[PDB]
C-alpha cells in the first residue's frame, strides 16, 4: 500500500483536453498537448513550474521528448511534423528550460493519383499516428495512418 | 520480466451516444471487378458522451481506431451523419469516389461540420430556434445540392444547407402547434418525405419541398407504467417503403409506406426501445433498448 | 398555393373544430366572411379560421391582409363544411373569428390554440 | 421469514444489502431474538448476517 | 487575373491591385435587358466586347462571384476561356466597391448614380406589372 | 421650438407638455403616410419606426449622417425609409430591400418621390440578385422578420458593408424564438453577430414602445 | 435436446410445414417453413425463432387451430400461450 | 347591438392612440464582447419631475380608457348572449338565472 | 366490454368491437361455430370504432370509426382493402350497408348509409 | 466565468461574453439534458446501488 504513491495531479488551464503527452527519461521535463496549445512543464523532486512556449499556439496531436532532452517535437494540426531545440542552462538554483521558436521540418512529397487525393475523405491519412526518436536521439522518424514512413538524421556542427 | 499490475488507476469511461459509418451499403461487384472498390475509404465514427469524436477502420475485420478527436469540457456529442457523394467520373473513366463530411450535433442549437485532415472542428451554423436532438442528410433520388434537416426541442424543423464547403441555416420548414412537440428522431423515407418521432405520442411525416404534412401517425398511451405520453425514440425506414419505428414501451411498430398507418405492433423489450437498425436489403431488423 | 399557414395534422384540425364548437356554444364567435372582416377590422378577434376548400380561394384572401396589418392569428383548416357544421350552421362557412373577453376557460384554450397556430407559422 | 426459510431463500434475501440495511436486520434480530416464539427465525438471520 | 465587375453602368478589370481596363455606357432602354442579361447569365454584348480578346486564352481564369452567371458563361464558344466561381472571394469584390472612388477618374469621372436610380424605379416597376394592377 | 438633436439629421420639436422627434423633409410640401408636420419637418413616429424607437431609447449614434450610404433591409411599404432618406439627405442614399410585393407596391409607390432611395423587390436572403444594383455602404439597417436574420445581415454584410462599417439590427424574440428567455434569445444573437466578425457595441431594449424587441448597434471589424 | 414437436400444415394439397420444436432446456424453436426450404446440394440458411419462458423443460407443444397461438406447457404449472 | 358596437369602435381606437403614446413617453440589452479584458475596458469606461406628473397623467388616461373598453366589450357579450336566448329556434349560450349553462346540441336545419 | 357486437350474414364469423380507444380502434373477430378468435381488425381514428357492418356475401366488413374514416377490411386477404372518408363529418355515430348488385370484390352490398353526430346522415 | 453586470440603477454596463468556446466544443445545457433522464426514468427507482457499504 505504501509502494504505490499518488504522487502530482496537473490540472490544464482552459477548457481544451489533452490531446497527447509525453516525459523525459528522468521526469524533469513533460510536455502535454491540446488542440489549442502545446504546454511544457518542468518537475522538480514536488515542485511544478510552466515553460514558456512560445511560436506554437495552434495545438498538436503527438508529442515526443527526446532521450537527451534537447528535442521536442509535436505533430500540428495532425500532418504538419515540428520540432525544436530545447536549451538548459544550469544555475546555482539548478536547471531552467528554455524553448526555441519551431523549426517546422518538411515531409515528403508522396506520389499519389490526383483522383485519390480529391476522393475519399481527402488529405486525412497524411496525419502522422507515431513520432520516435531513436535511444540517442540522432534520428527521427513519424508515420501517418497511410503506411508512409518518413525519416530525419541530425547534422550537428 | 518483473511485472507490477496496477489497476488504481481510474480511467473514465464514456457513454456511446452516436455511431455512424460512412457508406451504409456498397454496390456488389464479383471478384473480377475488386480492384474497383479498393481506394473506398470506409470509416466508422464513433461519438462519445465526452465529446470525443473517434474515427474506426473496419480494416475487412481488423477495426483500428485512427484519430481521436476529443471535444473540451462540458461537451457531449449526440448526433454524428456522414455525408457521401456519388462517384465523380473524370475525363479518362477513371473515379473520384464520394468525398464524405462528417457532421455532429452537441445538444446545442450548433450544427458542427468535423475537419478529419486538421483533426479539429471546421464549421458551425446556427440558427434561433432550440437545442437540435435530431438531424440527417436527404437521401439521394439533388447532385450537388443536398440538404439536412434537423428536428429539435421546441418543434420547428430546421433545414440547412451544404454544398461547396458550407453549411448554413437555410430556412425553417415547419413547426407543431403545441409548443410541447419535442422531435427526437428523425428518417428519410425518400427524397422529399421526413418521418418524425415526437415526444407528444406522434410520428408526423412531413414533406421537405412544400414544408406540408402528409399524415400524422399517433401510438397510445402507456398501460405499463404512468406517464401517458409515449416517446418514439428511433424511426427508421425500410427499403421497400415500410417505417419502423421503436417507441417507449419498448415496442417495435411496422407502419404501412403507401397509407401511413400502422401494420404490426410488436411487443419486444421491457424498457424503452433506444435504436434501430435496418439492413440494407431489408431483411433485418436490429432493436436494441 | 395561397393558403401557406395550412393546418394538415388531423389532430390540429380536431383541436381547432373543438374549440369553435366550444366558442359557438358560449357565442364568442363571428360566422362568415363579412362578420369575420368585421370582427377582425373592430379588433376584437382573437383568432380567425379560414377554409382552404373555398371554390374561388380569392374570396377570403383579404383577411389575411387585414391580419397582418392587425397581428392577429389566422389558420386555413381543409373543409369549409366540416368548419360550417363545426359551427353548427348547417352551411358551408368559409371563415369564422372567434373572440376573447375577461376570463375564461376557453381564453386559455385560445391562448394555447394560438400558440399552436404560431408554431405552424 | 418463515416463508423465507422455507422457499430456499433466505440467504438470498439477505445477502445484496448496503450497511445502514444490514444494520437495520440486526437491529432487528437483536431486538426480536428475545421473544422465544420466534427465536428460531431469528437466530437463523443472524447466522447468515455472520456468516 | 482578369475579375469581372458588374456596375450598374459599366465594367471593370484591375488584373495588374491597380486597374487595367474597363467599359462604359449611359441612359438607354436597353440597360434593363442587360439587367436582365445578368438576372439569368446570357449573351450580352458589353461582356462580349470585354471578354473578347484576339490572341488565345493565356491563362484560364475569369473570377466572378456567383456560380449561376460562372457555369453560365462557361458554355458560350465565342471565346473558350473558363472562368471560375465564388471561392469565398469576399475580399476582391468587397475591396473595389468601398475603394471604387479610385476607379471613377478612370473611365466616367462623373457621377452616375441617376441611372442607377432609374434602372431601380424601372425594374421595380416591371416586377410591379408582373403581379400586374 | 426646433431643434437639432445629438444625431446630425435628426431634430426635435419641444413645447410646454410634449417633446416630439422629427426630420427633415425633402419633399417638401408632401406626407407620404398621414403624419404630422411642422412649417418642413415631418414627424418621426416611434411606434411605427423601429428606428425612431432607437433614438429616443438611448441609441449612442446611429452611424449614419447626410451624406452617408445606407442599406435598408426589410422596408416594409416605406414607412421609416423616409426618413432614413431624409437623414440621409440628397447627396446620400438608401437602397430599399423588400421581398414581399404589396409593401413593394407601396413602397415603389413612395420612392417614385423621393428620388435618393432606390427599391429592390427582392428576397434578401440572395444577395446575388441585387450585387449589380447595390454599391459599398456605410450602414446596414435591418429589421426583417426571418429567423436567419444574423445569417441575411451576414451575407449582406459580406457583399455590401464597408471596411469598418456599421449595422443597427432590430431582434425579434418572438420571431426567433418564443419559448425561451428574451434576454437568452437577444444574447444567442449577439454571440452569432461576433462571430459572424461583427463588434457589438451597445444593445438596448425597445420596450416602451413595443414588446420583446431589441436594437442591437455594432460596427464592423473596427 | 427435443422433449417434444407439434407439426401444423399449411394447405387439397401439402404446400408447406411449420415445426414447433419444444426442447429440454426450455426453449421453443419455431421453424417456419421446412419443405420450401428443403425442396431445393445447396439449401438457404434457415434460422428458428426462440420463444424462451420455461425454466425446466418444455412439456408439451402445439398449434392451436388457426395457427395464430401457440399454446405450450412445462414444469412450471401454467399453460403459457404465445401470441405469434 | 349596433349602438354599442359603434361606440366600442371608437374607444377601442382611443385605446390605440393612447397606448401608443404612453409608450412613446415611457436583461433588454446585451453587449458582446471577444474577452474577460474587453469587457473590463468597457466597464472602466462605463466607469467614467415634469415626466413623472405627465407619465401619471397619461397612466391614469390609460386605465381609464381601459376600463371603458372593458365595459363596451361586456356589453356587446351581453347581448350577444341576448340575441341566443331570444332566438326564434333553441340556440346554445348564456346561463339562466338558476346558473345552469344553456347548451341544446341540435342542428339549425 | 361484449356490448357491442355484429354475427355475419353467413352465420360464421362475429366481430366484437374492443374496449381499447386510444386514438384507435379495434375489433376482434371469432368463428361462431368454435367461439374462437380468429382475425382482429385495427383502424386509426380519434374515439375509434363508431359502427361496422359485415358485408353481404360475409367476408369482408367496413368499419365506420369517429372522425369520419370509413375502412373496408376484407377477410380472405386479411387487411385492409381501402380508407376513405365521409363527406364532412366531424364525427360518425353509426352505419348501415344493404342492398343488393353492389361491386362484387366489395362484398355485392349497394348502399352505405353513415350518420354523423351533428344529424346528418350520407348515403353512398 | 463571465463578471457579472453592474447596474447604476437605470442602465446596465456588461462585459461581453465570448471567450469561453474558441475552436473546442459548446458546453451542454444541464437543464437539457437532465430533461431527458427524466424522460427516461419517468416513475421507475433505482436499484440499490453497490455492496456492503453505508
Amino acid at each position: 500500500r505504501k509502494n504505490r504513491k499518488f504522487l502530482a495531479q496537473v490540472l490544464i488551464k482552459g477548457a481544451s483536453h489533452i490531446t497527447s503527452a509525453s516525459i523525459s527519461e528522468d521526469g524533469t521535463l513533460l510536455a502535454a498537448s491540446t488542440p489549442t496549445d502545446v504546454k511544457v512543464f518542468h518537475l522538480d523532486p514536488l515542485y511544478i513550474k510552466k515553460v514558456n512556449m512560445t511560436g506554437t499556439g495552434l495545438g498538436a496531436t503527438r508529442v515526443q521528448i527526446s532521450p537527451d532532452k534537447r528535442w521536442i517535437c509535436w505533430a500540428e494540426e495532425g500532418s504538419k511534423v515540428m520540432i525544436s531545440r530545447v536549451h538548459a542552462t544550469e544555475s546555482a538554483d539548478g536547471i531552467s528550460y528554455t524553448v526555441s521558436v519551431p523549426h517546422k521540418l518538411h515531409r515528403l512529397r508522396r506520389q499519389i493519383p490526383k483522383h485519390i487525393l480529391l476522393g475519399g475523405l481527402g488529405s486525412y491519412d497524411r496525419n502522422v499516428s507515431q513520432i520516435a526518436f531513436s535511444a540517442d536521439s540522432r534520428m527521427l522518424s513519424v508515420a501517418d495512418l497511410a503506411g508512409y514512413i518518413d525519416t530525419w538524421v541530425l547534422r550537428g556542427p | 520480466m518483473d511485472i507490477h499490475r496496477c489497476r488504481f488507476v481510474r480511467y473514465p469511461a464514456s457513454a456511446i451516444n452516436a455511431v455512424a459509418f460512412t457508406h451504409s451499403a456498397l454496390p456488389v461487384v464479383s471478384s473480377s471487378k475488386k480492384y474497383l472498390q479498393k481506394n473506398i475509404q470506409v470509416r466508422l465514427a464513433i461519438g462519445r458522451a465526452n465529446g470525443d469524436i473517434e474515427i474506426w477502420n473496419p480494416l475487412n475485420g481488423g477495426w483500428y481506431q485512427e484519430v481521436i478527436i476529443p471535444g473540451g469540457k462540458d461537451r457531449s456529442v449526440d448526433g454524428l451523419v456522414w455525408v457521401t457523394d456519388p462517384d465523380e467520373e473524370m475525363a479518362d473513366g477513371k473515379i473520384i469516389h464520394g468525398k464524405s463530411r462528417l457532421f455532429s450535433i452537441g445538444y446545442t442549437t450548433t450544427i458542427t461540420e468535423w475537419d478529419l485532415e486538421k483533426a479539429r472542428a471546421k464549421k458551425h451554423a446556427s440558427g434561433q430556434h432550440g437545442e437540435i436532438w435530431c438531424f440527417g442528410v436527404q437521401p439521394l433520388p439533388a447532385a450537388q445540392n443536398r440538404k439536412l434537416v434537423a428536428g429539435t426541442v421546441d418543434g420547428n424543423l430546421v433545414l440547412y444547407s451544404i454544398e461547396d464547403g458550407d453549411l448554413k441555416f437555410q430556412k425553417t420548414l415547419t413547426r407543431t402547434p403545441s409548443k410541447k412537440t419535442k422531435f427526437v428522431s428523425i428518417a428519410f423515407q425518400s427524397h422529399n418525405i421526413v418521418i418524425v418521432g415526437c415526444s407528444n405520442s406522434t410520428i408526423c411525416a412531413y414533406d421537405v419541398r412544400t414544408g406540408t404534412m402528409l399524415r400524422q401517425m399517433t401510438l397510445g398511451t402507456d398501460l405499463t407504467g404512468g406517464s401517458k405520453n409515449i416517446i418514439v425514440w428511433a424511426v427508421k425506414c425500410l427499403p421497400n417503403g415500410d417505417i419502423v419505428s421503436g417507441d417507449s414501451t419498448g415496442q417495435v411498430c411496422i407502419w404501412d409506406g403507401k397509407t401511413y398507418t400502422q401494420a404490426q405492433r410488436i411487443q419486444s423489450h421491457t424498457q424503452d426501445v433506444l435504436c434501430l437498425s435496418v439492413s440494407a436489403d431489408g431483411s433485418k431488423i436490429i432493436s436494441g433498448g | 398555393s395561397a393558403a401557406w399557414p395550412k393546418a394538415e395534422d388531423p389532430a390540429l384540425v380536431q383541436e381547432l373544430l373543438d374549440c369553435v364548437q366550444q366558442a359557438s356554444h358560449y357565442r364568442q364567435l363571428k360566422k362568415g366572411a363579412n362578420e369575420t372582416t368585421k370582427s377582425v377590422n373592430r379588433g376584437t378577434s382573437e383568432l380567425v379560421i379560414l377554409a382552404a376548400d373555398t371554390q374561388p380561394l380569392s374570396i377570403v384572401l383579404h383577411i389575411p391582409l387585414i391580419c397582418e396589418e392587425k397581428n392577429v392569428p389566422y389558420v386555413y383548416v381543409p373543409s369549409k363544411v366540416a368548419l360550417g357544421r363545426a359551427c353548427g350552421v348547417s352551411r358551408a362557412v368559409i371563415a369564422v373569428s372567434l373572440t376573447s373577453n375577461e376570463a375564461s376557460d376557453l381564453n386559455s384554450k385560445i391562448r394555447a390554440l394560438r400558440d399552436k397556430v404560431e408554431r405552424l407559422a | 421469514l418463515t416463508a423465507l426459510r422455507h422457499r430456499s431463500a433466505l440467504r438470498e434475501a439477505l445477502q445484496g444489502r448496503d450497511e445502514l440495511s444490514v444494520i437495520n436486520i440486526l437491529r432487528w434480530a437483536g431486538k426480536y431474538v428475545a421473544d422465544p416464539r420466534y427465536r428460531s427465525i431469528c437466530v437463523d438471520v443472524a447466522f447468515h448476517l455472520i456468516d | 487575373l482578369f475579375i469581372l465587375t458588374e456596375t450598374s453602368a459599366g465594367y471593370a478589370l484591375f488584373k495588374a491591385i491597380k486597374y487595367k481596363e474597363f467599359a462604359k455606357f449611359d441612359s438607354a432602354a436597353i440597360a434593363v435587358e442587360e439587367a436582365s442579361g445578368i438576372l439569368e447569365g446570357k449573351v450580352t454584348p458589353k461582356l462580349a466586347s470585354l471578354l473578347n480578346e484576339l490572341k488565345d486564352e493565356k491563362k484560364v481564369t475569369l473570377a466572378v462571384h456567383d456560380t449561376k452567371l460562372s457555369n453560365s458563361i462557361t458554355k458560350l464558344p465565342g471565346i473558350n476561356i473558363k472562368p471560375i466561381s465564388g471561392s469565398m472571394t469576399d475580399d476582391l469584390f468587397r475591396a473595389i466597391r468601398q475603394h471604387l472612388y479610385n476607379l471613377i477618374p478612370g473611365m466616367e469621372p462623373s457621377n452616375f448614380d441617376e441611372m442607377n436610380l432609374g434602372l431601380a424605379h424601372s425594374l421595380s416597376r416591371h416586377k410591379l406589372k408582373f403581379s400586374p394592377e | 421650438i426646433v431643434e437639432p438633436h445629438r444625431h446630425k439629421g435628426v431634430f426635435v420639436a419641444r413645447g410646454g407638455k410634449e417633446d416630439l422627434l422629427c426630420t427633415a423633409n425633402l419633399v417638401p410640401g408632401e406626407s407620404v403616410y398621414g403624419e404630422k408636420r411642422i412649417s418642413e419637418y415631418r414627424i418621426w413616429n416611434p411606434f411605427r419606426s423601429k428606428l425612431a424607437a432607437g433614438i429616443l431609447g438611448g441609441l449612442e449614434t446611429i452611424y449614419m449622417k447626410p451624406g452617408s450610404k445606407v442599406l435598408y433591409l426589410g422596408a416594409a411599404s416605406g414607412t421609416s425609409v423616409s426618413h432614413v432618406a431624409d437623414i440621409v439627405g440628397p447627396t446620400g442614399a438608401v437602397y430599399a430591400v423588400e421581398f414581399s410585393h404589396r409593401s413593394g407596391r407601396d413602397l415603389i409607390n413612395m420612392a417614385t418621390r423621393r428620388t435618393n432611395v432606390i427599391p429592390i423587390v427582392e428576397d434578401a436572403r440572395k444577395p446575388m440578385a441585387y450585387r449589380m444594383l447595390v454599391p459599398m455602404v456605410d450602414v446596414i439597417f435591418a429589421d426583417v422578420a426571418q429567423p436567419d436574420q444574423a445569417r441575411i445581415v451576414g451575407i449582406n454584410a459580406r457583399l455590401f458593408l464597408k471596411q469598418g462599417g456599421g449595422l443597427l439590427i432590430s431582434i425579434k424574440a418572438s420571431c426567433i424564438d418564443s419559448t425561451a428567455p428574451p434576454e437568452q434569445v437577444f444574447a444567442s444573437e449577439v454571440q452569432k453577430l461576433r462571430e459572424d466578425k461583427f463588434f457589438p457595441k451597445e444593445q438596448l431594449t425597445l420596450e416602451p414602445y413595443e414588446r420583446d424587441h431589441a436594437m442591437v448597434s455594432c460596427v464592423y471589424l473596427q | 435436446i427435443i422433449s417434444t414437436f407439434d407439426i401444423r400444415p399449411i394447405i387439397a394439397e401439402l404446400q408447406d410445414i411449420d415445426v414447433a420444436v419444444g426442447g429440454a432446456r426450455g426453449a421453443i424453436y419455431v421453424y417456419s417453413n421446412l419443405l420450401a426450404h428443403l425442396h431445393t446440394l445447396r439449401v438457404g440458411t434457415i434460422q428458428p425463432r426462440k420463444y424462451h419462458w420455461h425454466r425446466r423443460a418444455v412439456h408439451s407443444v402445439k398449434w392451436s387451430g388457426d395457427g395464430n397461438y401457440l399454446i405450450s406447457g412445462g414444469y412450471e404449472t401454467v399453460l403459457v400461450l404465445w401470441q405469434l | 347591438l349596433g349602438y354599442v358596437r359603434t361606440m366600442r369602435n371608437i374607444a377601442a381606437k382611443e385605446l390605440k392612440e393612447l397606448e401608443e403614446r404612453y409608450v412613446l413617453a415611457g436583461p433588454k440589452k446585451i453587449v458582446f464582447f471577444e474577452g474577460v479584458e474587453e469587457r473590463q475596458q468597457a466597464l472602466e469606461k462605463q466607469k467614467a419631475r415634469r415626466k413623472q406628473l405627465v407619465l401619471e397623467k397619461l397612466a391614469r388616461k390609460v386605465k381609464a380608457a381601459r376600463k371603458k373598453l372593458k365595459a363596451l366589450a361586456d356589453a356587446e357579450y351581453e347581448l350577444e348572449l341576448q340575441q341566443a336566448k331570444m332566438a326564434k329556434t333553441a340556440t346554445s349560450g348564456g346561463f339562466t338565472k338558476s346558473g345552469r349553462r344553456i347548451k341544446v346540441r341540435e342542428r339549425k336545419r | 366490454t361484449m356490448e357491442r357486437f355484429r354475427v355475419s350474414p353467413c352465420g360464421r364469423y362475429m366481430a366484437l368491437v374492443a374496449s381499447d380507444k386510444k386514438g384507435g380502434g379495434m375489433l376482434n373477430i371469432i368463428n361462431v361455430g368454435t367461439m374462437q378468435w380468429i382475425a382482429q381488425a385495427r383502424i386509426d381514428g380519434r374515439h375509434g370504432v363508431a359502427d361496422f357492418a359485415w358485408w353481404s356475401d360475409g367476408n369482408g366488413l367496413t368499419i365506420a370509426g369517429r372522425d369520419g374514416q370509413v375502412t373496408e377490411w376484407s377477410m380472405i386477404t386479411r387487411r385492409t382493402v381501402g380508407i376513405w372518408r365521409d363527406e364532412g363529418s366531424i364525427g360518425g355515430t353509426v352505419m348501415a350497408l344493404g342492398g343488393r348488385n353492389g361491386p362484387a370484390e366489395l362484398g355485392g352490398d349497394r348502399w352505405v348509409a353513415i350518420g354523423s353526430n351533428s344529424g346528418i346522415l350520407n348515403v353512398y | 466565468k463571465n463578471p457579472k453586470d453592474k447596474r447604476v440603477g437605470s442602465t446596465a454596463y456588461r462585459v461581453v461574453s465570448n471567450g469561453g468556446d474558441p475552436r473546442l466544443a459548446p458546453k451542454a445545457k444541464k437543464q437539457s439534458l437532465n430533461l431527458k433522464q427524466a424522460l427516461l426514468r419517468r416513475d421507475r427507482v433505482a436499484k440499490p446501488r453497490g455492496g456492503f457499504f453505508v
